[PDB]
């Protein structure tokens, strides 16, 4: 349920764009549970899960690059926690796809559903670390080390949230 | 061209947004949760504290603590976590670009406001800040300048009488009975039905029970009598686990603590009697305008039927020759925020902030000779 | 560039392989066989003990002993023989070049884990070792982080509820009824057909009978009733000698011990009732997610139709307003291994082993303040 | 000339006798046992249920059930069996000739007390009955009228502060951690020694282990540290079968749950911290007398050394300028009975029963406007 969270543009250019790729591949992945998308058998779900695993490893790399220059605890510990979560989810997805592929070529819907739940947890972790990396980047923009990565607050496309309903 | 930030740091719901607006952008419960179990998975064990809605979603595995109890702040290391979540994580603004406006219940300790403005200056580096009384903003939100304010939040319940511009500080009546005590009394009174809610994660569930079920009776004795012939006052509420619960007279014995505080042992008067007690502390000339202008901010005045009982219970105490009008606006839960969106965006206000150059030469004691 | 070794030392099937892989390379029954006859030939009399599949092939002339009964280890001199056969004779790796990961059922004696890591260090000289709970790895293999695990192996049957990262150790329910007790009850219940299986070499044959024939009925009473009109429930199985056997209601009275442990005299609840009993030991907020995520590892949850009866038997106990989903993965017999291939190969794990330099200064008591 | 019957229907031990006496005549565990085996002998198969000591003597062949769990009564058909065994089979009196006095933990469900007095009237036909709070009788037994009562029975643990005659019902703190949870935690913590107690007939054995071995340490950390150098804290206990068991730190980790309820996962405070938490709910004037008068009824306050740790653990929380005196009477296990022998035999009480002519016109709802 991150389409309401994924209100961005094609800016950011390193973090937001692969986050949008992972969001659209989740939105096409979990449509297979409704069964009206471009996914027919189970092996394309394995290739999709391998795609999100590789993209989560790349996001883990970029999150490790931004986390070196954050000075102290206040957001850096949150960022490291979400990085360990996304590392666990991607590495679990990587070699959970292999056992489902080997079950497939040696002998049928719940097999997709486990990878669907793993991808859902991976997507929640990746939007959490996108938010945490935004906080860590725009918190310490005057600090040395952040300015060399060249990620200003304008480059993030996070608008202010909606007006909360006053009644009902 | 710059805007001002307003942040009502309530006892149960932090609300925050920009000045000049008409609704808060961020509203979330001011809870700090520590995990209390082992964490056998090798990931998801480093996240040491959770704040706001991500703690409200995961409340089964967290000890939950409110840093604000009865208006005062008892844990500064959690309150700076909540403010850090408020500005960066949900409003997504930097504090150094916007001046901020915070909210304080009247007759609070001075050390609370002092450490509040010290944390707001020497940690977030705001350009300017202002703390305002929680009840004087409700009259801004109601559009009026006369009247008394019955602000019953989650922490405290305060009545402040304000004639046209001028408050009366000798009649500010602050009572420590509010929505958290009604929640604890609902925990205590639901034991007689058989349901046991013991941990701090079940306080959220019984708070939701108080949200969707509890109303206040116009007359208490006959409504108690008709609950003995239990035919139409029971109501079923579904738990997060799936078990349904049936509630009878506990549906209206919980807000009745607001009008009879002897149920929880508090030696005080109910919110109908301290209002007439506080108007009678005022002068005899402004008493007519204060009787006829009774605003009600705060979420604990959002029970179904509290305006009718407030009017009926004042009009048995007041003289019967001029009317009582308990004006209850429909958006009143956010009312303390709405006036905060007014006063911060008002054009004649901008030379009554507390600038950083005014703070560093006078220390944190500048906040007393500026706000009240 | 080095890999990690994982070795699930189960009660009936030792499985072992390398981390990062998708299937165990070695799987063999954890049996130690001593010959019990004279041995008149002058050769073939010096081989004093047989382990693994070469004991399973020659079981007619061997007393067979499992060193692991009900999770604990009762014979260390046979368990080191089984591990020595595991590393050298079938995996063909040296233990000094690869770190190892072993598997332990929860609520086991501490002396079992202590002697296990002492044998793993001071005999095989591994660089580092880690023992993990047998049920927490099943959630790694299922791809999830919430849910309760019904791991019913050959020795024990344990239910562990784990919300997202955090286990609940006060609700770990370990029941000593598993596949070996079903095998003994099948030995006891096949006597009424006329077939007598008395020695320990016939336990393997009746285990194969349990493998290929025994299913579990959705409803037990009417399925018992239709077995009286014996027309379609009989099935013939061929023995290793050549005699065929016919099996009627014994085909489904054997897994019914999992749901009615009073058949073998165990004062307990069945695996449908201890699951709802263990979810109700948890907190009321996480109960919705635990009801909807019910993984099933272990080989004794590979009967044909145990997921349907587990769902039907929980949904008569749970509240009927939210669904129960007994998620049963098709590779679940190796599921405890698969998560062991995950956690050992995970990048954020490698500073949570037990190195040899951390063991020699603190003794074997270091394994309690590292694993659980 | 007639006497009154008193019957403390506890959660683990029914005690009963006559008023005016100094000791209960009948004390027996409130267990109902159903046989669970075949019964091949043609006699001795008709006895369908066993209650009291004849079930405690034959517990190997019976499923044992307590009808009272955590103060409330979950099985009325067994509770009337226990009361029928109490009056006729062991006290040998008729209920129609003596008025009766029963005992109830505070903050119980009203339906429990309602069905209790309905069963006491319309089944046994007592002349009059009265139900009293389990903690207010402990002050009668201690000879005092001021003080707070820490009644930790088998079901519940309740703290009731009572100044001279007048209780404070808004400070009655009832915690669901008592001797049965310590028994279950001792079952859980003795698994690490190797001993498995799984059935409900072994709960009696581990309860006896808790009886004769478990003490509570004055300081927990250094006593845990000296158990690592295992030289003098082990103790051997003989089982009913003949096997001896050795117990080390499990001897004092079992009562430590009373002061750290996070061991069994309970989000609460220990009985040292809810006492200071409950005194602070009272008023500031009576706080001096409540600090200096701390009675302790209930059997779970009969551990060797609980008074010393209770005093040491309060005096780190209380202000250090006036003393804490945990008064621990030596007969305190029967203390709830002793005050019941006082209040029923008191001369000014006999117009405060509930007569049968007062019950039939008002129904079972008369018990709420008479007792509390
Ligand atoms: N419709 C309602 N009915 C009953 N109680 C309400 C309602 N809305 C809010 N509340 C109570 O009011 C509180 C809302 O927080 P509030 O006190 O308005 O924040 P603040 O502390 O900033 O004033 C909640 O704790 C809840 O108990
Ligand atoms: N396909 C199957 N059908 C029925 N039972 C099975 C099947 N596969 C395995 N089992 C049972 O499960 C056991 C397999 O060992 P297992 O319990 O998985 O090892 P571990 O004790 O390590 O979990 C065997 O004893 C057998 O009784
Ligand atoms: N000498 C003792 N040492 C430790 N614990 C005891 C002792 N005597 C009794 N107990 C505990 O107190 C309980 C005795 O029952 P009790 O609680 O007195 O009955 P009631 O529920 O009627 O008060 C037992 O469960 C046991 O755990
Ligand atoms: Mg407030
Ligand atoms: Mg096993
Ligand atoms: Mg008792």
């Amino acid at each position: 349920l991150d389409a309401e969270v994924s209100k961005w543009d094609d800016s950011g250019n390193d973090i937001i764009v692969l986050a949008k790729q992972m969001c659209m591949i989740m939105m096409e992945m979990t449509d297979f549970t409704r069964g009206k998308g471009p996914l027919k058998n189970t092996s394309d779900v394995i290739s999709a899960a391998k795609k999100i695993a590789e993209a989560g490893s790349r996001m883990d790399k970029l999150g490790r690059t931004i986390a070196d220059h954050c000075p102290d605890s206040a957001c850096k510990q949150d960022l490291l926690a979400y990085l360990q979560r996304i590392a666990l989810y991607c590495h679990q997805l990587n070699i959970c796809s292999k056992v489902k592929a080997e079950v497939q070529n040696l002998g049928g819907v719940d097999s997709a559903m486990s990878l669907i739940q793993a991808a859902k947890n991976l997507m929640n972790a990746v939007v959490q670390t996108v938010k945490a990396s935004y906080v860590a980047s725009t918190k310490y923009q005057k600090s040395q080390g952040m300015a060399s990565l060249n990620l200003p607050a304008v480059s993030w496309k996070m608008k202010a949230p909606e007006k909360k309903p006053l009644v009902k | 061209e710059t805007t001002a930030l307003v942040c009502d740091n309530g006892s149960g719901l932090v609300k925050a947004g920009f000045a000049g607006d008409d609704a808060p952008r961020a509203v979330f419960p001011s809870i700090v949760g520590r995990p209390r179990h082992q964490g056998v998975m090798v990931g998801m064990g480093q996240k040491d504290s959770y704040v706001g809605d991500e703690a409200q979603s995961k409340r089964g595995i967290l000890t939950l603590k409110y840093p604000i109890e009865h208006g005062i702040i008892t844990n500064w290391d959690d309150m700076e976590k909540i403010w850090h979540h408020t500005f960066y994580n949900e409003l997504r603004v930097a504090p150094e670009e916007h001046p901020t406006l915070l909210t304080e219940a009247p007759l609070n300790p001075k050390a609370n406001r002092e450490k509040m403005t010290q944390i707001m200056f020497e940690t977030f580096n705001v350009p300017a800040m202002y703390v305002a009384i929680q009840a004087v903003l409700s009259l801004y939100a109601s559009g009026r300048t006369t009247g008394i304010v019955l602000d019953s939040g989650d922490g405290v319940t305060h009545n402040v009488p304000i004639y046209e511009g001028y408050a009366l500080p000798h009649a500010i009546m602050r009572l420590d009975l509010a929505g958290r005590d009604l929640t604890d009394y609902l925990m205590k009174i639901l034991t007689e039905r058989g349901y046991s809610f013991v941990t701090t994660a079940e306080r959220e569930i019984v708070r939701d029970i108080k949200e969707k079920l509890c109303y206040v009776a116009l007359d208490f004795e006959n409504e108690m009598a008709t609950a003995a012939s239990s035919s139409s006052l029971e109501k079923s509420y579904e738990l997060p686990d799936g078990q349904v619960i049936t509630i009878g007279n506990e549906r209206f014995r919980c807000p009745e603590t607001l009008f009879q505080p002897s149920f929880i042992g508090m030696e005080s008067a109910g919110i109908h009697e301290t209002t007439y007690n506080s108007i009678m502390k005022c002068d005899i000339d402004i008493r007519k305008d204060l009787y006829a202008n009774n605003v009600m901010s705060g979420g604990t005045t959002m029970y179904p039927g509290i305006a009718d009982r407030m009017q009926k219970e004042i009009t048995a105490l007041a003289p019967s020759t001029m009317k009582i009008k308990i004006i209850a606006p429909p958006e009143r839960k956010y009312s303390v925020w709405i006036g905060g969106s007014i006063l911060a965006s008002l054009s004649t206000f901008q030379q009554m902030w507390i600038t950083k150059q005014e703070y560093d030469e006078a220390g944190p004691s500048i906040v007393h000779r500026k706000c009240f």
